[PDB]
């Protein structure tokens, strides 16, 4: 067509102008190649963490700078690179396409368009690595992030800017969760107050390339491809590809954060991540620290993780609010790889895959689901609702525990554990189902509140869905009131208890 | 004429520099390099031969190449002290980390010296009444000592922390500094915001702590060597100052992290279970520059990040033997409802002495001590065989063990948002008394829910009677 | 400090050597040494087999030593020394490469760059001879140096050329261009 | 329609990239070295002047 004729011949005059340019300003020849790491020869003043180009075309990146033989980590497939090879350096470090052309783009972790959807316009390149904002720049988090989940992830919340893990084994709604939130964004990205929109970024690093199809179309599907950034690095690529696209992430995710606006990032199982930093430093000459695994992934972890923050008002008090995920093996919490990520973030999220087996679709532990945004960070109408629900749930669990190891003024009789049991079978979600922050407060405050003692634990699934009923039918002068005030008062409090005991009889 | 070198290797956070002369320097130096960003500090780690030598990145190695200039201080890393430091944010390197201005520090000494000699070792037995039950009754803390907060992932560590900075630093009267050893950024932010607000922090008057941060995003050298230079802090207002130093160290198992971390590229071979091999012995002069002596003292509280709750680790379990006050969060108390999950047993202090704390304050210790433990130790008969297939005695014993284990929970101000309950704070000899009175059974027909999340024995009974008000 | 950086084994007893000629200023006595030997080993290939035994024992390796040193009657006052320290360090079998990176040092000092001016089809020589004028008076690694470029027939590349000079190389080869377009054609 | 439309272009694209590697061959064939080989050489001779 027009496009490719002139944009082929801007771009060639470009090549020979780079070629006609300092000759290429550094070189090197290929000494060694395998899984995704190169040995190379040359580069004397090659840059530390500076992108080169190969020969055959395949992208790299140093790792490690030896005297004489640089340490170059292949991005993309090794089967075009042999021996000899000419290996130029574009001069840079490594960079990533960053602006607001990525949302509804699809790109590899180099920033590359691979949804085919057309060029990426990027406001400006980031470097893959960057650190950490400091302590002044950082901010406490206090503006919420809707989970929308109808489940714990609301009575202890997630807030703009906290790096809430969600542990758990494969296949138990750790995906599943972050695409429950990336959804529910939808209500407040689809407005024009930008301190509310949460573009979201996902990261879909060591998923198959079908997984990622399929999840790309549910979120066209339901209209959250707008503003959501696929970047990731699929079973396809090599190695470093899926060590480097939840940086690249991570650098898309502060270049919305350093501009005032508010993105979600979902690190979706960094254990491949972790693994793959495992493939490059076996081959690139980095002996191993613990348990196999090299000692450098509690500092990437690290690095990684902690870009994710609230800035302050200074900054620009902007979030960038993270949802790591693991996947552990037979629910091992104790195992190295769990024990650093628990240590890296601010609070987790515990799904064992007893309890999706059970039947709890959301499948959340409560005793062990922990964050640092206690009733704070969160809408209001939720935090003085549930502020503290998470401990009596876990005492509960405990009781109940306590009540089957012996007959005592326990079980039934106990109205801790029966609060306790209809709260745990309250907390329950379907997928694809985003709810609200409007049409949670009810549900939880008869729970709290000892108001669901004659409700039976079967009937709590139907009294769920007949009291949102109720409220969205014939009392939604109270949740409107608390939808738009983000905050119930004296006067909301009387009218949810006033409807919540004239609907205690239904 | 300075030191000149050029780097030649460049490993993540190891850097190798050549020098073209025979005036090598030495180890632990501070090797500067003028990176676009800024500058760049490489501590000299060990001297490989050919006259080129292994160094720390103090900072990310971005864009370093090899051949850089590299210029030699002539000593090692050297960040400003005094009463200037005292609210502000103090960076690895010395530099300021807030943007309040550079620091006019008087002096700026080097954060490798040697620790105080045999002779220059102050002990004592003074008490610190911090206002927690568990800790004032158990393990006592002892004032001018080192102090101990091992506990595993989400059990309270940075909690507990806050809580007892805030109960003690208030109160405390003299200088103190805030170390934070690989821990979040954010933490860090609620915690300067935290004491900004309660006045320990007054920008623009006199502060009493000193603030450094290390934070778990920096590079590993960084993490290693912000211990080191809030202890030269703390070394510094102890010696010259002659004021009670409140070193508050935050995850100091992050200095044997980032040990391990530098160990595995430095070529050493790893020791068991894949930490340094180095890590005794370095551990030994970072905690060992920690003592009470003649001209002041020092009382460090660290909080230990045990790994996987493992106790049996080398770095927790040679800490508890380099260590006066152990306070262990287990975990299994943590989600057992008690969240100060402080565990009653392997939490010791070594001021549990009748001629210390009283003979009544030991009796009372000793008692819950044997209460608990009877409940541990009938765990599993209570779990399959029956709670009710037990004797009287052995029952009753249960029933104690249980009101105590409830009655350890204590509400924090820190964590008031969390518990939902206000921090209030019990003293010790209320405490004691209490516990006695719990212990003789003149409380055994109030129910165990009663003392879940309160203070003294008047909040017990104030929660009992407020229960049994709402229950009828 | 010597004039490149020479690393491995194989490679560091070179500018051991290198350094030791510097000090007498006899660099030239040891290359010529140096060549020497590698044509005596050239000359009888089983010495060759000899020097590359890593089993040949240590009185064996200094009789093979006192062979290549007794013809000439000495090949220089330091090499013969070198070549004993490598009896004693068992490193017969790396010679050649020693001289190799010997030589290097040689041209690297001696302003003797050489290039590598790789193309799919025998250089012509008139366009040989336009290509070192211009390299030669041009400024890459140029400090008052010669030129020993020389044609490498490959056939990687499609055609064209790969000015190769001191970590120097132009991408001018038109079967990297043609491929560049190609990806950005599939868009 | 759009996505029918798109997938046109991407086939149209393809197809562009076929024609253009069977020119690519038809140039390894036909005797297209010389006059190439000096040009790019000029140019390497005037990318040396420049510097
Ligand atoms: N109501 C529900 N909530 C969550 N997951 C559900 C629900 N109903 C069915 N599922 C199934 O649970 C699976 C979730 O797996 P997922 O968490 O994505 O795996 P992984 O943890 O490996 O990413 C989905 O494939 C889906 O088919
Ligand atoms: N008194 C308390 N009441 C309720 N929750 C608490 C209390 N103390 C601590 N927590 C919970 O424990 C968590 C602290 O975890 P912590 O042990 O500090 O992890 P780490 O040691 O890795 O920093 C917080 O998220 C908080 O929710
Ligand atoms: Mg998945
Ligand atoms: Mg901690």
């Amino acid at each position: 067509k027009a496009q490719p004729t002139e944009v082929s011949s801007i771009l060639e005059e470009r090549i020979k102008g780079v070629s006609d340019e300092a000759n290429l300003n550094e070189t090197g020849r290929v000494l060694a190649v395998g899984d995704g790491i190169a040995r190379v020869f040359g580069l004397n003043n090659i840059q530390a963490e500076e992108l080169v180009e190969f020969s055959s075309g395949v992208k790299g990146m140093a790792l490690n700078l030896e005297p004489g033989q640089v340490g170059i980590v292949l991005f993309g497939s090794d089967r075009l690179v042999k021996e000899g090879e000419l290996v130029k350096r574009t001069g840079n470090i490594v960079d990533v396409p960053v602006g607001p052309g990525l949302l509804g783009r699809v790109v590899d972790a180099l920033g590359n368009p691979i949804d085919g959807k057309g060029p990426i316009d990027a406001a400006g390149r980031s470097r893959a690595q960057v650190k950490a904002p400091g302590i002044l720049p950082r901010r406490s988090v206090h503006e919420p992030v809707q989970t929308g989940l109808k489940a714990v992830d609301a009575l202890v919340p997630i807030g703009r800017g906290q790096r809430e893990l969600i542990i758990g084994d494969r296949q138990t709604g750790k995906t599943a969760v972050a695409l429950d939130t990336i959804l529910n964004q939808k209500r407040w990205n689809n407005g024009s107050d930008e301190s509310k929109k949460l573009y979201c970024v996902y990261v879909a690093v060591g998923q198959k390339r079908s997984t990622v199809a399929q999840l790309v179309q549910t979120l066209e599907q339901h209209d959250a491809m707008k503003y959501s950034i696929i970047v990731a690095a699929t079973a396809s690529e090599a190695a470093p590809l899926q060590y480097l696209a939840p940086f690249t992430a991570a650098s898309i995710g502060e270049w919305f954060r350093d501009n005032g606006k508010h993105a979600l990032i979902v690190y979706d199982d960094l254990s491949k991540q972790a693994v793959a930093y495992r493939q490059l430093s076996l081959l690139l000459r980095r002996p191993p620290g613990r348990e196999a695994y090299p000692g450098d992934v509690f500092y990437l972890h690290s690095r990684l993780l902690e870009r994710a923050a609230k800035l302050s008002e200074k900054e620009g008090s902007g979030s960038l609010t993270a949802l790591p995920v693991i996947e552990t093996q037979g629910g091992d919490v104790s195992a190295y790889i769990p024990t650093n990520v628990i240590s890296i973030t601010d609070g987790q999220i515990f799904l064992e895959a007893e309890l999706f087996y059970k039947g709890i679709r959301p499948a959340i532990n409560v005793g062990l689901s922990v964050s640092r945004v206690g009733s704070a960070a969160q809408v209001k109408a939720l935090k003085q609702v549930a502020g503290s629900l998470k401990l009596f749930l876990a005492q509960y669990r405990e009781v109940a525990a306590f009540a089957q190891f012996g007959s005592d003024l326990d079980a039934s009789t106990k109205q801790t554990l029966v609060r306790g049991e209809r709260l745990t079978q309250l907390l329950k979600q379907n997928q694809y189902s985003p709810l609200a922050t409007e049409e949670q407060v009810p549900l939880i405050y008869a729970g709290v509140n000892g108001h669901l003692d004659g409700i039976e634990l079967s009937r709590i699934g139907e009294f769920e869905s007949s009291f949102l009923s109720y409220l969205k039918s014939n009392h939604n002068e109270l949740l409107t009131e608390i939808r738009e005030k983000g905050e119930l008062s004296k006067e909301l409090l009387a009218s949810l208890k006033s409807a919540t005991e004239s609907f205690v009889a239904t | 004429t300075p030191i000149t070198g050029k780097v030649t290797a460049v490993i993540g956070a190891i850097v190798d520099v050549h020098f073209e002369q025979s005036e090598l320097p030495a180890i632990l130096n501070a090797l500067e390099i003028k990176t676009p960003q800024g500058k760049l500090v490489l501590e000299v780690a060990q001297h490989l031969g050919e006259n080129t030598v292994r160094t720390i990145a103090m900072d990310g190695t971005e864009g370093l190449v090899r051949g850089e200039k590299v210029l030699d201080t002539g000593g090692p890393i050297s960040v400003p002290v005094g009463r200037e430091t005292l609210g502000r944010i103090i960076n690895v390197i010395g530099e300021p980390i807030d943007e309040r201005g550079p620091i006019k520090s008087k002096l700026r000494k080097p954060i490798h010296a040697d620790p105080p000699s045999f002779a220059e070792q102050s002990t004592s037995a003074e008490i610190l009444e911090t206002g927690i039950k568990v800790v004032d009754l158990l393990a006592p803390y002892a004032r001018g000592g080192k102090i101990g907060l091992f506990g595993g992932a989400g059990v309270g560590k940075t909690v507990f922390i806050q809580e007892l900075i805030n109960n003690i630093a208030k109160a405390h009267g003299g200088f103190s500094v805030f170390t934070g050893v690989g821990e979040r950024t954010r933490e860090g932010n609620d915690l300067y915001r935290e004491m900004k607000e309660t006045g320990v922090i007054n920008l623009e008057g006199e502060s009493k702590v000193a603030l450094v941060f290390g934070q778990m995003n920096e590079p590993p050298g960084a993490r290693a060597r912000v211990a080191l230079t809030g202890l030269t802090i703390a070394e510094y207002f102890r010696d010259e100052e002659g004021q009670d130093v409140l070193l508050f160290i935050d995850n100091i198992f992050r200095f044997t992290q980032a040990g391990s971390e530098v160990s595995a590229l430095l070529g050493r071979i790893p020791s068991a279970v894949g930490y340094q091999p180095t890590l005794a012995t370095d551990m030994g002069l970072l905690q060992e520059r920690i003592t009470t002596t003649k001209k002041g003292s020092v009382t460090s509280v660290q909080a230990v990040y045990v790994p996987a709750d493992d106790l049996t680790d080398p770095a927790p379990a040679t800490t508890f033997a380099h260590l006066d006050a152990t306070t262990v969060l287990s975990r299994g108390i943590s989600e057992l409802g008690i969240y100060p999950a402080v565990d009653p047993l392997d939490s010791k202090s070594r001021l549990l002495d009748a001629a210390v704390v009283g003979q009544e304050h030991y009796d009372v210790a000793s008692k819950v001590q044997e209460t608990l433990q009877t409940y541990k130790s009938l765990q599993d008969i209570i779990a399959i065989l029956g709670m009710d297939e037990l004797s009287e005695q052995d029952k009753l014993t249960v029933e104690r063990a249980r009101k105590i284990q409830r009655f350890l929970s204590q509400p924090f101000a820190v964590a008031e948002v969390f518990t939902g309950i206000p921090g209030k704070l019990v003293r010790l000899k209320d405490t004691v008394a209490s516990f006695k009175a719990v212990l003789e059974g003149k409380y055994d027909n109030i129910p165990e829910h009663a003392f879940y999340m309160v203070g003294g024995i008047e909040d017990v009974v104030a929660k009992a009677e407020k229960l049994a008000a709402e229950a009828n | 400090p010597p004039p490149v950086r020479l690393f491995g084994v194989e490679g560091t007893y070179a500018t051991a050597l290198y350094q030791a000629a510097a000090k007498n200023s006899s660099i030239d006595a040891a290359f010529q040494s140096l060549q020497k030997v590698e044509s005596t080993v050239k000359k009888n290939p089983k010495l060759g087999h000899l020097l590359l035994n890593p089993a040949l024992s240590l009185k064996d390796r200094n009789s093979v030593i006192d062979a290549i040193v007794e013809t000439h009657k000495n090949l220089d006052g330091y090499v013969v020394n070198l070549l004993k320290v490598l009896s004693e360090n068992n490193r017969l079998g790396c010679f050649e490469k020693i001289a190799s990176d010997f030589g290097v040092l040689n041209d690297a000092h001696n302003g003797l760059l050489k290039g590598t001016v790789t193309s799919a089809e025998p250089l012509d020589p008139k366009s040989f001879k336009r290509i070192e004028k211009a390299l030669s008076a041009s400024k890459l690694v140029g400090q008052g140096k010669s030129l020993k470029l020389e044609n490498v027939v490959k056939p990687e590349i499609k055609g064209g050329l790969l000015v190769e000079l001191g970590d120097k190389t132009v991408d001018l080869s038109i079967s990297t261009k043609i491929q560049k377009l190609i990806k950005v054609l599939e868009d | 329609w759009v996505r029918y439309e798109a997938s046109l272009r991407q086939l149209e694209q393809r197809q562009l990239a076929k024609s253009v590697v069977s020119r690519v061959q038809s140039e390894l064939g036909n005797p297209k070295f010389q006059e190439k080989v000096l040009q790019q050489s000029i140019s390497e001779i005037e990318q040396l002047l420049s510097k």
